[PDB]
């Protein structure tokens, strides 16, 4: 089937301006692209078909337009209402949709607080020694953790999850998390949490040694 | 949409168009028919048989008031094609046939065109009766004709009439056969010395 | 009532005949060619036009015509007109006078189990180049071309007919209850491949 | 005015069979086709079957197998049900009305979708380990302190801060899956001189067995 | 078992054979002529006629007639009969005393893209010019003016499939030799109507006498 | 034209072309059946036949087909395609080649009286009889034998058309200004005859 890609993958743009998101495909659409506008726990609602068919009720404000292999989806002026993932989908040969394209408010840049907290003795008597690390508020979501143990680098056991924008700033809010076994903790002393963020040409790191 | 699929429907349906009946406001009413024949091929002149076999094309012409539309409405469409079983038709055929074949032999689409002209070019093959002349063969020359007239309809019902034609903006009937350069084939026995047309 | 009537209508309420009988698209349709001289009505030399009135057995597979005589009072035949029917649209290809298909629509037969057959006659004047180097004692290798005028190879597949025997008919059958000998042309061999 | 409504078990054992309730209200199933797409968690969305106007069905090749698709009419349901289900499987369910132009079909509406979720895991109360900075590196009136969240299952688990104290200064980071169990963390901003003092404690309640605790700040 | 069934009945609801198969009224219909030459059948000499039994392959896309090979199984084309779509109206310019259209309206096939092909068999009688002068050692130029009869340049582009006509199936005639064949598309305007070219393809074959029966009984 | 089509929709509502216009069950409809000769195309010896370009004249009533035509704006007559209306199975019985109906189905013209006129267009090949002697100063009596095919005489009576002022007009109407006369045979006597059956058929010969 006709293999779709969506660009950006991620678009932070503020309210009223012009957006154009872009759908290709590997193979000749013919116009049989449809957009779809997806919000977090909402049904999608379809948005347009046939490339520029507007669906009844849509605001005027989303336009489509492409031929071929190429394809967009134009927003004249960005509202609030319209801050959701928007996917491309085809329906000429087989049904394949796109990855989906999120569609962000922009936002003032900030550095993330940072902070880092040893596995405590509830968790070391249960045997788990789980390290934590979070940063809390930054904008953009653009961000890289590292987790240096006795200055080693680890990565197994590393895992991490960040949040949405927050409704009222924004921003991001990112938590990271290093497991291991009392033993494997135990056999290590110095470790240090490093954030990679935008806002700086050097991370910022914390750390701790041994058990507060 | 596709304005052609959208015009037709206008026509046919919401309209009710009945394509028995004829196109006038009253039935006193004659329907004016212009014909033409454009002589494509003489393919021959059988003496023994005393059959002419003529390639013509029989331009006919008439108007259907109900098959207006404005162009402007329907994305500027000026011409439609339509099937002949879709439209009335005058029914005229070769009265001096030799063999049966009245009507035209390809029923082709019907032109039909905004401000309410119905046009119809179809081809035919006719194997007309033409008593033969042999007194001064091979020296002969013959007087060959082909008579059409509509055997459904009257002169009560419909009024033949010669194709008109224009030039500096004066009209005047095409009292004569059609010979059109592109179209026709000039046989190898027989010169063309006349060809008029008379209601 | 008559249980033909409940017969055609459980075969052919629900029945399509422009699909072919096939599961899935990717299914070839076997077809058993049977093909049958009646006469060889004349070899026009002139007009290079072999004449013959041929039976076309055909008979095939229609899972959607299933029925058991059982469910309906031991009918073990059903006649059904063709065009009611799907057919492998068999068409003389080599004919001459551009007469492709059969010249008596005759009705199918509908055998339980889904088995079809159909046997119409058919009239056939079909190219044949003479060899007339050796009149008159000259033999002619006419040739009469079967195939479906719709379905390519992979769609519809021709198989000849078995005997009781068991043994492939791959030539003309001719029966001596319908063949009439031709006064100016035997016939000595007709295979079929 | 069109609207549908996917309904199902948000949990499913692996191998077990899933069943499916597309109810229907604004339109009648006999003139819309209904397609039923799922989205495995952290992909885009594929089409997995229809059911056609007429009565019939046809499913995605990978699928048709592992897939059977009916209807009441009179309910106004459509029903799916898929077996031989995997950890794959995991996603969210939509049923869509689908239009048509011809011979050609989109899907034009949605519904809300069902999250189903493929897995053994039986359910597991949560662990709620103290979360407390490993030197004082800071002494400011707004510092961060949080709680681990651990080994529960299935989702939602839900943290607070003094149960209604929480205020707006609270945090929760979307859990995470790992061997099989869910971790999750959560975090509160408060003066450095307010939480040693001062019982802050981390409020988390599992509803998947009403399961409940409190864990103070410890360091 | 069904799905095809479904195809036709979702492809046909309301298709019209009268409109054009184009999505805008303003766009050309591109149609492939193809014509292949299965018998040279007969050269009627005295009454300047040329009977061949042909194949006029045509091919053109329907813009209705697509569909989702998913949507059915994977079903990628279907045969349909011809009377049921619209088709160019290729008359014979030429025609002597045979049919001027195609009257054997055998199935056409559709292709999912909506790509129709059609090759309805012919027997065309056209006139043809004999030339006499070099009998019985001539050489006869005798050709078929193929086009649409109703619809112009502009609304049905005709184009031909190949330079040549298609020879490959071609049975070898015991009296003449076709040295040489062409296919050469015209616009030309016709006093009927000046405003609108028509196009045509004009197939001809150069046809040589095998003069041995001639030399034999005559010379 | 809105009153032709409400009188047209009016007289087929409920109409049967297949069932004769009897009223009652004993009825016979009269068909007066004309011929009208256009051509004598060809007399051919070999196969003892004779082709003629006619018109036939048919006329009969059928009341399903009477209306007021003041009821109806005046219309005192209709012209109707002949295979909405039904016809009489008028053939050719001595036909040589087996093409017993007329060569084109115009319309028929129905008079508000629920007279119904129909002259079609036919080509024939009759059988006849060759007077070998006298050749080549012979003379050829050719027949043209019309009836119904399937209707008995208790069901249509066939009649020959009288003259345009009722008189018993019994000939082949050729209209001298137009026929197209035969290079090689001068039509002499040109009568026609009602024949009396001997279940059994008239014929007009
Ligand atoms: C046996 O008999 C057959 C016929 O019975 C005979 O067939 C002829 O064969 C000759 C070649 O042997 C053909 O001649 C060639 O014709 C080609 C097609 O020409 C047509 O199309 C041209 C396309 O140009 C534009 O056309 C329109 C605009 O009008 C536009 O939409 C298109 O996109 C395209 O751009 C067109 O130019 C051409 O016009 C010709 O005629 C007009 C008026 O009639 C005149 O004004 C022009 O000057 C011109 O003559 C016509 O419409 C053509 O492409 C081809 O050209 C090649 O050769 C010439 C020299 O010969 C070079 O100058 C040129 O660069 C190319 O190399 C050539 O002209 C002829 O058309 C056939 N005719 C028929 C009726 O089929 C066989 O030859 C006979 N064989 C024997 C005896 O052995
Ligand atoms: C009567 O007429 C029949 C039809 O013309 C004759 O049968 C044909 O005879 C010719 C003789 O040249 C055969 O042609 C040869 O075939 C062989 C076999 O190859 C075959 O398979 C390959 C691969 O598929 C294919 O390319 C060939 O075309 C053949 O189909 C070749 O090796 C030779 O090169 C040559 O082509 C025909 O195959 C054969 N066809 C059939 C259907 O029998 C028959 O011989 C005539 N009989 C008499 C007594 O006159
Ligand atoms: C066609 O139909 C017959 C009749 O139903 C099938 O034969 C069996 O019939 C009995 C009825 O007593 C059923 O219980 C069986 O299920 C049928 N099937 C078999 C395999 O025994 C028959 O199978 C059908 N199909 C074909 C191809 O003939
Ligand atoms: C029709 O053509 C005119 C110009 O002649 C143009 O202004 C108008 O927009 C066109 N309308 C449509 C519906 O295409
Ligand atoms: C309009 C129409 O039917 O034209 C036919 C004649 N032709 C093809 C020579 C122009
Ligand atoms: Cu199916």
């Amino acid at each position: 089937d006709i293999v779709i890609t969506q660009s950006p993958s991620l678009l932070s743009a503020s309210v009223g301006d012009r957006v154009t998101l872009t759908c290709k495909g590997s193979q000749n659409i013919d116009n049989y692209l449809a957009w779809y506008q997806q919000k977090l726990g909402e049904a999608p609602k379809l948005l347009i078909y046939k490339t520029n068919s507007l669906q009844t009720g849509i605001p005027s404000r989303f336009s489509g337009s492409g031929s071929g292999t190429d394809y967009t989806l134009t927003i004249s002026s960005l509202h609030s209402e319209d801050l959701a993932t928007y996917y491309c989908y085809q329906y000429i040969n087989g049904y394949t949709f796109g990855t989906g394209t999120k569609l962000e408010l922009k936002r003032a840049d900030a550095a993330p607080t940072v902070s880092i907290f040893p596995p405590s003795t509830e968790q070391l008597a249960t045997g788990g020694a789980s390290v934590v690390c979070l940063m809390n508020n930054f904008y953009p979501r653009d961000i890289s953790v590292k987790w240096k143990i006795d200055g080693t680098e680890r990565r197994d056991g590393v895992l991490d999850s960040v949040t949405d924008q927050d409704s009222k700033d924004s921003t991001y809010s990112m938590s990271s998390t290093l497991s291991l076994t009392k033993a494997d903790y135990e056999s290590h002393n110095l470790y240090t949490c490093e954030v990679v963020h935008k806002t700086s040409s050097s991370p910022v790191v914390k750390s701790f040694n041994r058990n507060e | 949409l596709n304005e052609e699929e959208r015009l037709i429907r206008h026509l046919f349906q919401e309209k009710g168009y009945n394509k028995e009946l004829r196109p006038v406001a009253h039935k006193e009413e004659s329907v004016d028919v212009a014909l033409a024949l454009t002589l494509s091929n003489l393919i021959s002149l059988k003496e023994v048989e005393e059959t002419l076999t003529t390639n013509v094309w029989i331009e006919h012409g008439w108007t259907d008031n109900r098959l207006k539309w404005n162009a402007e409405e329907f994305g500027n469409i000026s011409v439609l094609r339509l099937p002949p079983d879709m439209v009335w038709l005058p029914e005229i055929v070769l009265e001096n046939n030799n063999d049966g074949s009245f009507q035209i032999s390809y029923s082709c689409n019907v032109l039909v065109y905004h401000y309410g002209f119905v046009y119809w070019l179809p081809p035919a093959i006719f194997r007309s009766s033409c008593p033969i002349s042999v007194t001064y063969f091979p020296f002969d020359w013959q007087n060959c004709s082909l008579k059409f007239s509509s055997l459904k309809y009257t002169a009560k019902e419909i009024t033949l009439s010669l194709k008109q034609d224009a030039k500096e903006n004066r009209t005047y009937p095409v009292e004569w056969i059609i010979i059109d350069p592109e179209g026709f084939t000039e046989n190898g026995e027989w010169e063309i010395v006349h060809r008029p047309a008379r209601v | 009532k008559n249980e033909e009537l409940r017969l055609y209508h459980h075969l052919f309420n629900n029945y399509d005949p422009g699909s072919r009988p096939v599961r899935e698209p990717e299914d070839t349709v076997t077809i058993s060619l049977k093909v049958t001289l009646t006469n060889l009505i004349s070899l026009n030399e002139k007009e290079e036009t072999l004449t013959t009135s041929v039976w076309i057995g055909i008979d095939w597979q229609d899972y959607r015509l299933n029925y058991s005589k059982d469910d309906f009072g031991g009918i073990e035949t059903l006649r059904v007109p063709s065009e009611l029917v799907w057919l492998p649209e068999i068409v003389l290809e080599n004919n001459i006078d551009g007469q492709f298909g059969v010249a008596y629509d005759a009705n199918v037969l509908v055998y339980e189990g889904g088995s079809v057959t159909w046997l119409p006659p058919a009239i056939y004047r079909s190219v044949c180049a003479v060899e007339v180097t050796y009149f008159p004692f000259d033999w002619q290798n006419c040739s009469l071309i079967f195939r479906s005028q719709t379905y390519n190879a992979e769609e519809v597949e021709f198989t000849f007919a078995v005997d009781n025997d068991g043994k492939t008919i791959n030539k003309i059958d001719i029966d001596t209850e319908a063949y009439t000998e031709n006064g100016e042309w035997a016939i000595d061999f007709c295979p079929g491949v | 005015e069109v609207q549908l409504q996917e309904s199902g078990p948000g949990l499913v054992q692996p191998s077990e069979t899933l069943s499916l309730t597309c109810t229907v209200s604004g339109f009648s199933l006999t003139s819309y086709s209904v397609s039923w797409l799922r989205q495995p968690s952290g992909k885009g969305p594929e089409w997995m079957g229809r059911m056609w106007d007429d009565g019939g069905t046809v499913y995605n090749s990978g699928l048709k197998s592992r897939l059977s698709i009916s209807r009441d009419t009179s309910k106004n349901q459509v029903f799916l049900k898929m077996n031989s289900l995997q950890t794959d499987d995991t996603g969210t369910y939509y049923c869509t009305r689908d239009e048509r132009i011809r011979a050609i079909n989109w899907f034009a509406y949605w519904g809300q979708g069902t999250l189903v979720t493929v897995s053994s895991a039986e359910t597991t109360a949560p662990s709620v380990y103290p979360l407390a900075p490993g030197t004082a590196l800071k002494s400011n009136s707004m510092v961060t302190l949080g709680c681990l969240v651990k080994g529960y299952f299935p989702e939602p688990v839900t943290v607070t801060w003094n149960s209604g104290a929480l205020s707006s200064g609270v945090h929760t980071f979307p859990a995470v899956l790992q061997s099989g169990l869910y971790t999750l963390t959560s975090s509160v901003t408060v003066p450095s001189s307010t939480w040693p003092s001062q019982t802050v404690t981390c409020n988390v309640a599992h509803p998947g067995q009403q399961h409940q605790r409190w864990t103070r700040k410890l360091c | 078992s069904e799905h095809e069934t479904r195809l036709v009945a979702k492809l046909f609801k309301d298709y019209s054979s009268v409109v054009r198969p184009v999505e805008d009224h303003r766009q050309v219909v591109e149609v492939t002529v193809g014509l292949q030459l299965i018998q040279l059948i007969n050269v009627d000499e005295v009454n300047q006629i040329v009977t061949t039994n042909v194949r006029l392959k045509q091919q053109w896309v329907d813009y209705n007639l697509k569909w989702n090979p998913d949507d059915y199984g994977g079903v990628k084309k279907i045969h349909i009969p011809s009377e049921k779509i619209w088709r160019p109206d290729l008359v014979l310019y030429n025609n002597a005393d045979g049919d001027f259209a195609i009257v054997k309206f055998t199935k056409v096939l559709l292709q999912y893209t909506g790509h129709i092909t059609w090759t309805p068999p012919a027997i065309f009688k056209s006139y043809c010019e004999i030339i006499v002068t070099h009998f019985p050692f001539d050489e006869q130029n005798c050709s078929m003016k193929l086009g649409t009869w109703t619809y112009d340049g502009s609304v049905v582009a005709i184009n031909p499939e190949s330079d040549q006509p298609d020879l490959s199936n071609f049975m070898e005639s015991g009296e003449w030799v076709i040295k040489e064949s062409r296919g050469w598309k015209h616009s030309v305007t016709y006093s009927c109507c000046p405003d609108t070219p028509y196009l045509d393809i004009t197939y001809h074959f150069v046809m040589q006498r095998l003069p041995l029966y001639f030399i034999v009984n005559v010379i | 034209s809105e009153a032709e089509g409400r009188l047209r929709e009016k007289l087929f509502s409920g109409y049967d072309s297949s069932v004769r216009p009897a009223r009652e069950v004993g009825d016979r409809v009269r068909v007066s059946v004309g011929l009208i000769l256009a051509q004598l195309i060809s007399l051919n010896e070999k196969d003892e036949e004779m082709s003629t370009k006619v018109y036939l004249d048919l006329e009969w009533t059928d009341y399903r087909l009477s209306w007021d035509p003041a009821e109806h704006d005046g219309i005192d007559s209709l012209r109707i395609t002949a295979e909405s209306v039904w016809l009489p199975d008028v053939v050719l019985l001595n036909n040589n080649d087996g093409n017993f109906d007329v060569a084109l189905d115009i319309s028929v013209v129905v008079s508000s009286d629920g007279s119904v006129r129909w002259q079609p267009p036919g080509i024939y090949r009759s059988s006849c009889s060759i007077q070998v002697t006298y050749f080549p100063f012979d003379w050829q009596n050719c027949t043209m034998v019309f009836s119904s095919y399937s209707y008995d005489s208790s069901e249509v009576s066939l009649q020959t058309g009288l003259g345009p002022d009722g008189q018993g007009h019994q000939e082949i109407h050729i209209h001298e200004g137009t026929f197209i006369e035969n290079g090689q045979w001068e039509i002499i006597h040109k009568p026609s005859r009602l024949i009396q059956p001997p279940g059994q058929r008239q014929e007009v010969i």
